[PDB]
């Protein structure tokens, strides 16, 4: 075959619109998500929330290096305590767009041999029945675009309950963290350091 | 190659006549 | 330790009493593999299988019938 | 217990830029060599892995560990379906010339 | 001017010119074939391999051996690690910060809020004394 | 020269200016302004305004201060004055411009307007910090400053490690040296890998041990060893962890620690190598003195 100089008006617009549409998508998604605060509510509830977070981090952070100081905390603890839209919106709409404006062409030649049923779906524009395995219509180039475009976005540069009973649940975890795990540090540090830095 | 192509290197206008001959439309029919 | 080393090299006895708050195993791979089974079985085997005879039509040999004759004619 | 840091977030990400930069110039060279498919795939693999090892040679100073966790895992097979399809984009667009 | 961004531009452009060269030869490979009833890649290939190797080279020099200065001093005293990247082990990563007199904990150590309000008053008085100094 | 911004990136995050000599601080502001005005390339807007206020606060730290008004007026363009920083800049301006206490009461009702949580928790955390910083000038110094911290600290925000760290200083200077150990443990609770709370938590134990009984002397020294060794796992050339290990080993000097003295000496001589600046003077002083 001999396709004639439509490489300007389709292939470039297809890559170009994918580039702009995704860059816009990241800008739009970033715009849509705004917290701008936690809330504007009274003082107390965030205050005891961060107390709860202090307990939570004590589970991870402070529950390792406190062989002497483990028990001293626990008295205190008990007393003190007690996008899919981003997928759907752009790309489905532009499937309609491309089939609307770009149809009924053989746009290019993929380099690789597909199987016949790939050649079933891709050429809905053309109405030949034994054309070839390799040639493809316009919409196939889109089908290759969406899954291959992550390097482009990198290279241009872009990047990514009950109020009281749950307190009792973490008080039960305060009870659990007493002797569920007493971690072996401030005992093996001499062994570990002599094992290393030689 | 550098010299000849740099001389080349130093908008659409949709002209019909070259299109005809490239696709073989321009032909002589001997009857 | 411009000042901490200096404070350590000499002797210091500065302290007093203050209130101070008055503070007091191959299962994982066996498990995961069938999830590779399910897509190939259910959808890629919809119409997209190699090794069945319809995939070699591009590679099918060109039957040679005459190979020494022309049959020019009207 | 080997310590891990948020430092790695940069250098890990940094590596991606090298490979993604090495994955859209590929495809174009394949298309300009005007190639069939399986020749193209083997060409892709040999250039891709030579780029990977020379990256381990030069940017990394022959010390893949001490820069990444699971380093032998990550240089070869991580981000491998993240860029093979980009290579297909590059290869289709190049071979149309 | 260092060679990396130069090499990016010349490598993209030499690939672009190899592109126009291959445009002319390979468009006139099948278009001229139409004149022959559907009837030098080699130096094209050699200049292509030049372009690929040079672009590969181009990417490397955008990565430099990391080189640093001391925070407290005002002389140069340029601190070289002889290293390209930044490592993952927290102990020696903490090293490369401690070559500087800095602490990524930062504010917790220094407590800017209490210190500053006295610091500005006394420091203006203090340097006013040091103005002879 | 883009290498300059690296220090600036440090100086915003580290507040390195805070403990700088006015001689080198004056150098710093001069060295800054040339790159601030000249090297305007390739740096983010957020970094721009963080550098711009850090110019303001250097200038207030400087002995000439009229330029502070310049920088503040140029930086007043964005987000008005409601963010935490412009509350800081206006308070320190109103407090320095005439040496009038006024900003506190204009800030006082602000916290009574924070009763609705009109701003984020970190904001009035910092307001609590800087209003106390004002008040310790109102009440020029006392131990009850910490008692004031308690009504601000144990009631509202344990999470700020800076508060417990600062409280440690006032306990450590003349107060009981044991509650600093608890508070520094709490600092460890907040952040896993503070390796200077590690050195300090051992030093406060050592100073406590200097005034304790013999069995408590050995007990606290042994705990101090294991805390200074806990320093070492977070860093190789950390001058203060290795040094404090070597110090209590100088005090004790017993056979296995004599080997650790040899290892610490190799590491401390590596530290006292000239890769490090000025700190080497303190490191070498203790190395070669005894």
């Amino acid at each position: 075959l001999l396709d004639d100089q439509l490489k300007y008006w389709v292939l470039l617009p297809i890559s170009i619109v994918m580039v702009l549409t995704g860059v816009l998508k990241q800008y739009i998604m970033t715009l849509i998500t705004g917290s701008s605060a936690n809330e504007a509510q009274p003082r107390v509830k965030l205050t005891e929330w961060q107390y709860l977070q202090w307990a939570q981090l004590l589970i991870g952070n402070g529950g390792n290096l406190s062989s002497d100081a483990f028990a001293a905390k626990k008295e205190f603890l008990v007393k003190d305590l007690t996008g899919n839209m981003a997928s759907f919106i752009p790309q489905t709409i532009i499937m309609w767009w491309v089939n609307h404006f770009f149809a009924g062409f053989i746009l290019m030649q993929l380099p690789f041999p597909l199987t016949a049923k790939f050649k079933e779906m891709l050429q809905t524009g053309i109405i030949c029945q034994d054309l070839d395995v390799r040639w493809v219509s316009s919409i196939s180039w889109y089908f290759i675009s969406v899954l291959g475009l992550n390097p482009v976005y990198n290279l241009i540069g872009l990047n990514d309950p009950p109020q009281s009973q749950v307190d009792k649940a973490m008080h039960a975890m305060a009870n659990d963290l007493t002797i569920i795990q007493h971690e072996t540090c401030l005992d093996n540090v001499e062994q570990r350091v002599l094992k290393q830095y030689m | 190659r550098l010299t000849t192509n740099w001389n080349r290197l130093i908008l659409d206008a949709k002209d019909t006549t070259v299109s005809d001959l490239k696709f073989g439309f321009a032909k002589i029919l001997i009857v | 330790e411009w000042a901490k080393h200096l404070l350590d090299t000499k002797y210091i006895e500065k302290y007093n009493i203050q209130n101070s708050n008055t503070l007091p195993m191959f299962m994982y791979i066996v498990f995961q593999g069938v999830l590779m089974y399910i897509g190939y079985r259910k959808l890629n085997s919809m119409g997209l299988i190699p090794n069945a005879k319809g995939d070699w039509l591009p590679w099918e040999r060109i039957a040679h019938y005459n190979n020494g004759l022309q049959w020019f004619s009207d | 217990q080997i310590n891990a840091t948020a430092n790695v977030v940069d250098n890990k990400k940094r590596l991606l830029f090298v490979q993604d930069s090495s994955a859209l110039v590929l495809g174009l060279v394949a298309g300009f060599l005007q190639i069939e498919s399986v020749h193209g795939f083997i060409w892709f693999l040999i250039l891709y892995n030579l780029i990977n090892v020379i990256y381990i040679v030069w940017i990394c100073q022959l010390q893949p560990g001490k820069f990444y966790q699971s380093p032998l895992h990550d240089i070869f097979f991580e981000s491998f379906f993240r860029e093979i399809t980009g290579f297909v984009m590059a290869w289709t667009f190049g071979y149309a010339l | 001017s260092f060679v990396s961004k130069l090499l990016y531009t010349v490598s993209a452009l030499v690939l672009f010119h190899s592109g126009f060269s291959s445009y002319e030869f390979h468009h006139l490979l099948k278009l001229n074939s139409l004149n022959n009833a559907q009837g030098l890649p080699k130096d094209i290939m050699y200049e292509t391999y030049a372009g690929l190797i040079l672009f590969v080279l181009a990417v490397f020099t955008s990565f430099e051996k990391l080189q640093y200065l001391p925070i407290e001093s005002n002389d140069g005293k340029i601190i070289s690690q002889g290293n390209y990247l930044k490592e993952i082990a927290l102990n020696k990563a903490t090293n490369v910060d401690n070559l500087i007199g800095s602490n990524p904990n930062g504010e917790i150590i220094f407590t800017p809020s209490f210190v500053d309000v006295h610091m500005k008053r006394k420091i203006c008085r203090e340097w006013a004394s040091n103005t002879v100094k | 020269k883009d290498l300059v911004r690296e220090k600036l990136l440090t100086i915003m995050n580290t507040k390195a200016y805070t403990q700088f000599n006015p001689e080198q601080l004056l150098q710093l502001e001069n060295e800054m302004k040339i790159y601030m005005k000249s090297g305007d390339s390739a740096l983010t807007e957020g970094n721009y305004f963080f550098l711009m206020e850090m110019l303001f606060y250097v200038l207030v730290y400087r002995n000439q201060d009229v330029d502070a008004q310049v920088v503040y007026n140029t930086l007043r363009d964005r987000l008005g004055e409601n963010s935490y920083k412009m509350v800081i800049m206006k308070a320190t301006l109103l407090q320095i411009n005439g040496n009038d206490k006024g900003a506190i009461e204009y800030l006082e009702n602000l916290l009574n307007d924070d009763l609705e949580y009109e701003t984020d928790f970190v904001t009035y955390v910092s307001i609590a910090k800087k209003l106390i910083a004002i008040k310790t000038t109102s009440k020029n110094l006392s131990q009850e400053s910490v008692l004031k911290e308690v009504v601000a600290l144990t009631d509202k925000f344990p999470l700020d490690a800076e508060l417990w760290w600062y409280a440690s200083e006032i306990y450590f200077e003349m107060g009981q040296f044991e509650k600093a150990c608890y508070c520094l443990e709490q600092v460890l609770c907040i952040t896993p890998f503070n390796y200077a709370c590690f050195g300090r938590l051992s030093e406060t134990l050592y100073y406590e041990a200097l005034r304790s009984k013999k069995q408590t002397k050995t007990e606290l020294l042994e705990k101090a060893l294991k805390n200074a060794l806990r320093s070492v796992e977070l860093s190789e050339l950390y001058l203060k962890g290795w040094a404090l290990v070597n110090i209590i080993s100088r005090e004790l000097g017993r056979n296995k620690q004599n080997d650790l003295i040899k290892l610490s000496a190799s590491k401390l001589k590596e530290i006292s190598a000239k890769s490090n600046n000025k700190d080497k003077i303190t490191a070498e002083l203790i190395l070669n003195k005894i």
